[PDB]
RNA sequence: GGAUAGUGGCCUACCAUGGUUUCAACGGGUAACGGGGAAUAAGGGUUCGAUUCCGGAGAGGGAGCCUGAGAAACGGCUACCACAUCCAAGGAAGGCAGCAGGCGCGCAAAUUACCCAAUCCUAAUUCAGGGAGGUAGUGACAAUAAAUAACGAUACAGGGCCCAUUCGGGUCUUGUAAUUGGAAUGAGUACAAUGUAAAUACCUUAACGAGGAACAACUGGAGGGCAAGUCUGGUGCCAGCAGCCG
């Protein structure tokens, strides 16, 4: 088509039943801990969204 | 248990209004709310006023129950309390009666329908009865 | 704009009137008899629209067809240098078109399953039935394009700009 | 037409949005002192910056002459009562260096945590919002209340509600009825 | 050097007349002082403009990129002027349809072309009282025909 | 001199030829009512001010006037234009830029609600009235304050480690599990009394009111500018995104 072809032509994957990420302060409590408290592993430099280790 | 610990701040005695006007600081230790009929009993015994002459308003408790800060008047007499106080306060207590009257817009419609005519309405009614044949 | 909004303001006045749009891009006003519609179009030009209505009676339509399969023989050339294309035309039976109208056969249907229905039930070569892309014009409607032939390397890019053309 | 009740967009955003180290540094603050928003931080930063702005506009003039001396002192008086500024430092030029971290540690948020009661910080914010905690004999459910240093000692659990021990915690009325049934 | 401009304690006028009459080469100030916004600029110097979709156009874009952009010639209601509005997102001129009231917006650039769409200065927002993004994402549905 | 309450080229007679101007007269424009102020915010500034106060104007236009201390009034009148009502065709009545409402315009803006109890105002006036004014409704214009769980235990992992013949107790502290368990909470309803002109709502509570299915956070973004995907399926110069780069 020549009018929104891609929007139709994709297989719609359905919203998975994944648990509620908490709102307000408890959300901050994650982000505080997922940077400052827990401290992620670093080979050279820090990284906030990792990759599965591959090319 | 609670005891409705009433207090009576800022007693400004007033011969011009024939009353002691004041704030009513009040308490609820474990009770919730004081209520007004219960207050005027407690103001009657305290000031030797009787429920009739006591008139209290405002209040609105602080927060966490705790406290309530009224605005209690105690008149010199019941007849004195009747002729000074605005009518709505006399309705609250059950002293005076609620004034049964027509709606505001109906009063204005009745004002203007009355403004539209001139003189007495007996003249226009007799003319209206004569127009039934016409 | 003053018409359109008035036209909507008429359609709600009278229970009958339907103010739809023709498929050739023309406003239309329905009217139970013909008196009624002269009343509506008197009321619409005043009152509702408040604008002089330039009137005509319809458009309407029409669809062409292809009737007889020529199997022959016109060939392309676009501009120079270029390639070429080719030609033929059918028509496919009205049983097929009816399904494309109805929405039993779709543009967003399974390539293999739709093609097996086409070949068995409706008279087709199953390979050619897979090799159709479009149901023009554009997403829906009973016009088709099919890819026969073998060989030629980079057909897949132009195949889509054939479909689009 | 009584009068326009004035207000302020009090608490005001920084002049870039994505200074990475600020985005972390603000998280650090909202994690340490348990703040639901960036707002809660900027609130303090501005509220503070207003003071700073005075201090600068007083220190421009000679301390010895009047306003400098009076408004400055009153500005200090205000801070020492609110308890941000130390009793070591009452010298106006020290007000200039007050910082956001010192302001937050003075809130009712924190002075719950610093007096025990809660354990684990956030719990206080939850206790405060959940109508326990009375600074005077008066409940406070604003976490960001600013404690008066003088009143710090008076922070206790409320006369009403649990923890003070008037009524235990609203699943007792379930299980006292359930245990009575058995 | 004296540095061009006068420096007298009583100059002022030869500053204040000079800065009136240089400003005029500041394109911000010129549009404000001459009402190009009002006298031109299809929208009447206004955020937006409702305008009836006269036709769904496909506009072949400028170079580097290559795509037909799927736009709409409009007829702005108030002025009676005709403009060309872009229609954002996959298809969605499908959602626009034909002879609809279409609310427009500036594209962003204070007039001017947004990127590669040559001669289109506007985005559709509301088609006959919705919002294209609400249609495109399908959180909201169109009010039938 | 005339007029005006009065000063005056305010008007009239007769006389003189002045008056302003590149220190912008005059003219034009203004999507100009002036000021207070507003936003921005080192300093200097720019832009905005229809809009809660103070002036000024206007009551469809433009005139003219009655009464009156005060009107060139328009919730007074006379007229003409412009617009329109009501008719028994002879003639009548009009002026929301008060409030509410509707059309129209437009990107663009509320209920023909309840009240004088406040605030004040007016009169022959304690006693009447007041869409001035207040009271709600609608209200993501703005602005202020902040819920979207918390504490356990058991069950599987991280951290300190009495000692590291290999273990490991785990004596001490943290994170994960549709485990599970006790303890609250206004979001709501509702006698009451508050509140209130009467009500609502707020603050206060008799009585009920949480267990993941509930009593559910969206918006935008995820190459750079600029915070953060080389995840899984499609897509395949298209369709699209993209302020700019792309
Ligand atoms: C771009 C040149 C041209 C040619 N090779 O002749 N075309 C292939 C026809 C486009
Ligand atoms: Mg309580
Ligand atoms: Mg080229
Ligand atoms: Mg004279
Ligand atoms: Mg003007
Ligand atoms: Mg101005
Ligand atoms: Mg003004
Ligand atoms: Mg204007
Ligand atoms: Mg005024
Ligand atoms: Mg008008
Ligand atoms: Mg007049
Ligand atoms: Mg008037
Ligand atoms: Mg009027
Ligand atoms: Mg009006
Ligand atoms: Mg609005
Ligand atoms: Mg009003
Ligand atoms: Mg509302
Ligand atoms: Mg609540
Ligand atoms: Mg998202
Ligand atoms: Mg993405
Ligand atoms: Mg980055
Ligand atoms: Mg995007």
């Amino acid at each position: 088509a020549r009018a929104g072809k891609v929007k139709s032509q994709t297989p719609k994957v359905e919203k998975q039943e994944k648990p509620k990420q908490p709102k307000g302060r408890a959300y901050k409590r994650l982000l505080y801990t997922r940077r400052f408290v827990n401290v992620t592993l670093t080979n050279g430099k820090r990284k906030m969204n990792p990759s599965p280790s591959s090319q | 248990s609670d005891a409705i610990t009433i207090r009576t701040r800022k007693v400004i005695s007033n011969p011009l209004l024939a009353r002691k006007q004041f704030v009513v600081d009040v308490l609820h230790p474990n009770r919730a709310n004081v209520s007004k009929d219960e207050l005027r009993e407690k103001l009657a015994e305290a000031y030797k006023a009787e429920k009739d002459a006591v008139s209290v308003f405002g209040f609105r408790t602080q927060y966490g129950g705790g406290k309530s800060t009224g605005f209690g008047l105690v008149y010199n007499s019941v007849a004195d309390a009747k002729k000074f106080e605005p009518a709505y306060r006399l309705v609250r207590y059950g002293l005076a009666e609620k004034v049964e009257k027509a709606s505001r817009q109906q009063r204005k419609q009745r004002k203007n329908r009355g403004k539209k005519i001139f003189g007495t309405g007996k003249s226009i009614a007799k003319k209206a009865a004569r127009r039934n044949a016409d | 704009p003053k018409l359109v909004e008035g036209l909507k303001r008429l359609s709600k006045s009278d229970p009958c009137v339907l103010t739809y749009m023709s498929e050739s891009g023309e406003h239309i006003v329905a009217g139970t008899g013909e008196l009624h519609l002269e009343i509506c179009l008197q009321d619409l030009e005043h009152d509702h629209a408040g604008v002089p209505l330039k009137i005509s009676p319809p458009v309407v339509a029409y669809r062409e067809t292809v009737e007889s399969e020529s199997s022959q023989t016109a060939l392309s050339k676009s501009p120079n240098k270029h390639n070429r294309i080719y030609l033929k035309a059918e028509p496919i039976d009205e049983e097929v078109s009816l399904a494309i109208e109805n929405g039993i056969i779709n543009p967003r249907d399974d390539f293999k399953a739709r093609a097996r229905i086409m070949a068995d039930d409706y008279g087709w070569d199953v390979t050619d039935a897979r090799k159709i892309w479009c149901f023009g014009p554009d997403g829906n409607g009973p016009n088709l394009v099919i890819d026969q032939t073998k060989a030629v390397q980079y057909l897949h890019e132009i195949k889509d700009s054939v479909v689009a053309a | 037409p009584r009068a326009p009740r004035t207000y302020s967009k009090t608490y005001s955003t920084p002049k870039r949005p994505y200074e990475s180290a600020r985005l972390d540094a603000e998280l650090k603050l909202a994690g340490e002192y348990g703040l639901k928003n960036k707002r809660e931080i900027y609130r303090i930063s501005f509220q503070l910056s207003k003071i700073r702005r005075a201090a600068r506009d007083l220190l421009t003039r000679d301390e010895k002459d009047p306003k400098r001396l009076f408004e400055g002192n009153a500005l200090i008086r205000r801070l020492v009562r609110i308890g941000v500024l130390s009793e070591d430092k009452k010298k106006l030029d020290y007000v200039l260096a007050l910082k956001v971290e010192d302001f937050l540690e003075r809130r009712l948020q924190t002075q719950v945590y610093k007096l025990g009661l809660a354990k684990s910080v956030h719990h206080a914010r939850v206790l405060i919002s959940q109508r326990h905690i009375a600074v005077g004999k008066q409940i406070v459910n604003i976490p960001s209340f600013m404690v008066r240093l003088e009143s710090e000692k008076h922070i206790d659990f409320a006369r009403t509600s649990p923890f003070g021990g008037a009524r235990p915690g609203r699943v007792a009325r379930k299980r006292a009825a359930a245990a009575g049934g058995e | 050097m004296g540095k061009g401009k006068p420096r007298g304690l009583n100059s002022a006028r030869k500053l204040r007349v000079h800065r009136r009459n240089n400003r005029w080469a500041e394109t911000t100030y010129k549009k404000r002082l001459l009402g190009t916004a009002f006298k031109s600029s299809p929208f009447g110097g206004s955020s937006h403009a409702k305008g009836i979709v006269l036709e769904k156009i496909g506009i072949e874009s400028k170079q580097p990129n290559s795509a037909i952009r799927k736009c709409v010639r409009v007829q702005l209601i108030k002025n009676g002027k005709k403009v060309t509005a872009f229609v954002p997102n996959d298809g969605c001129l499908n959602f626009v349809d034909e002879n609809d009231e279409v609310l427009l917006a500036g594209f962003g650039r204070k007039g001017k072309a947004k990127g590669d769409i040559p001669g289109v200065r506007f985005k559709v927002v509301k088609v006959s009282g919705v919002s294209l993004l609400a249609l495109w994402k399908e959180k909201k549905e169109k009010p039938r025909s």
